[PDB]
C-alpha cells in the first residue's frame, strides 16, 4: 500500500505521524541520567512512529527489528537536530532540556557537530515536510545491507522530495542539487551516530533494559 | 528481546 | 574549477584516476598477522596515490593546506574502500583488494570482527553492480566523499566554494544519467540511490576505524597510516 | 608530519 500513495498523501501520512516533543524530569551524572531517561521514553514513541512510515509495517519482524536497531540513535540525532534549529548555538533536548556547548563538557565534539548539522538545516531553510520524508530515509536506508521492496520505497521517498520542491518553486537543477544536498547530510548523521554509539558503550558499561539492549547490536 | 514486546503493541 | 563543462568535468576525473597497485602477496604461503600486514602496507602505498589525486580533483587546490589536510584524515579510508568496492564489481562473492590479492568471505574470517566489515564491503559491491555503475559515475561519487566528509567540521566562505563545486558535481551526474537515456524521474531516482550508498561506506568507515584502533595498541602499520589513525 | 610533506610537492 505504501507505493500507491500520492507524494501528498504520503507527506500527509509522515506528518500525521510525528512522535510527540516529550519534556526531561548539572554534573556528569546528573546530565546523563537526564537525557538517557528522555531518550528512552522517546524509543517508545519512535516504535509506534516506526510502523506508521508507510511501508515499514510490511516488513518481517526480524526486518523491522534490524532496522530500528541500527537507526534509533541516527533518527533521535535528526529529531534533536531538527527541533534545535531555530535556536542557534543551543540543542533543544526537550523545551525545558536546552543545552549549550559549555554545558556539554558536563561530548563536546558530536555536540559541536549536531549544532553544525541544526545550522545547515537552517541556512537551508529545511522544511517539515523535508524532514520527515529524511527520517524516514535514515529508518529504511541505515540497515538495508545487513530488500527488493525497501529500494522500491526509497525511490517513493525520493520522488515525494522531489515533488516537494517542485511545488516551492525551484528549477530542475535546483531541485536536484538540494536533493543531493539534504542526501549528504545524511553520512554526517550517521558519522554522529557511530561516534555517540562508541561513547556510550564505553561511559556505560545505570540504563533502561530498552536502551541497553539497543547498544548490544 | 524488549523491542519484539512493543512492535507487537 | 567552477568554469568547466560537465563533459570536461568526467574528463578530468578520469585522467587523475590513481593506478591499481599489487601487493607483496605471494601463495606459496598462508598467518591472520600476515594478512594484515599485506592490507596495510597496501592501504599505505595506496595513500600516496591518493593524496595526488586529490590535488587533480576540481575545487581541492583552491583551499587551504589545513583544509586539505583535514578532508583526506576524514576520508582517507572511504576512499580506500570505495574503490575497493569498485575494483570488485564484477568479482561477485570476493573482494579485489589487488590483481594478485583476490579474498573471499572464508579468507576475512582468520582476522577478527572484520567479515561484518568484509560482508558489508561484499554487499555494497554487489549493490554497485545490480545498478550498474558507470565509470564516470564512480569518479564523481569519489570526488563527492573527499569534498563532503569532513565539511561540516571545517572559515566559513571557503566552505561555500566547497558547496558550489559540490553541486557541479549534481549536475555531472545528472548530465551523465540524462545522456544514458533516463527520465527525469530515474535520474532523481539513480542520483538518490547512489548518494545514499555513501552513508554506508560512511558506516563501513567509522567501524573500520574503531577495527584499526584495536590492533595498534595490540601490536597484531605505517607512519602516515598511523598519522591518520591520530587524528 | 607526513600528509602535510606529500602535499606540497
Ligand atoms: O545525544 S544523546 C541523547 C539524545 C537524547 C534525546 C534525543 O532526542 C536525542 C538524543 Cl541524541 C541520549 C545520550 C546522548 C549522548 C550523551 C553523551 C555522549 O558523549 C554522547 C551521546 Cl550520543
Ligand atoms: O579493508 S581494509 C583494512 C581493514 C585496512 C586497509 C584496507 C584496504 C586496503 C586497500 C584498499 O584498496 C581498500 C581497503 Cl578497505
Amino acid at each position: 500500500l505504501a507505493l500507491s500513495l500520492t507524494a501528498d498523501q504520503m507527506v500527509s501520512a509522515l506528518l500525521d505521524a510525528e512522535p510527540p516533543i516529550l519534556y526531561s524530569e548539572f554534573s556528569e551524572a546528573s546530565m546523563m541520567g537526564l537525557l538517557t531517561n528522555l531518550a528512552d521514553r522517546e524509543l517508545v514513541h519512535m516504535i509506534n512512529w516506526a510502523k506508521r512510515v508507510p511501508g515499514f509495517v510490511d516488513l518481517t519482524l526480524h526486518d523491522q527489528v534490524h532496522l530500528l536497531e541500527c537507526a534509533w540513535l541516527e533518527i533521535l540525532m535528526i529529531g534533536l537536530v531538527w527541533r534545535s534549529m531555530e535556536h542557534p548555538g543551543k540543542l533543544l533536548f526537550a523545551p525545558n532540556l536546552l543545552l549549550d556547548r559549555n554545558q556539554g563538557k558536563c561530548m563536546v565534539e558530536i555536540f559541536d557537530m549536531l549544532l553544525a548539522t541544526s545550522s545547515r538545516f537552517r541556512m537551508m531553510n529545511l522544511q517539515g515536510e523535508e524532514f520527515v520524508c529524511l527520517k524516514s530515509i535514515i529508518l529504511l536506508n541505515s540497515g538495508v545491507y545487513t530488500k527488493d521492496h525497501i529500494h522500491r520505497v526509497l525511490d517513493k521517498i525520493t520522488d515525494t522530495l522531489i515533488h516537494l520542491m517542485a511545488k516551492a518553486g525551484l528549477t530542475l537543477q535546483q531541485q536536484h542539487q538540494r536533493l543531493a544536498q539534504l542526501l549528504l547530510i545524511l553520512s554526517h548523521i550517521r558519522h554522529m551516530s557511530n561516534k555517540g554509539m562508541e561513547h556510550l558503550y564505553s561511559m556505560k558499561c545505570p540504563l533502561s533494559d530498552l536502551l541497553l539492549e539497543m547498544l548490544d547490536a | 528481546k524488549i523491542l519484539h514486546r512493543l512492535l507487537q503493541d
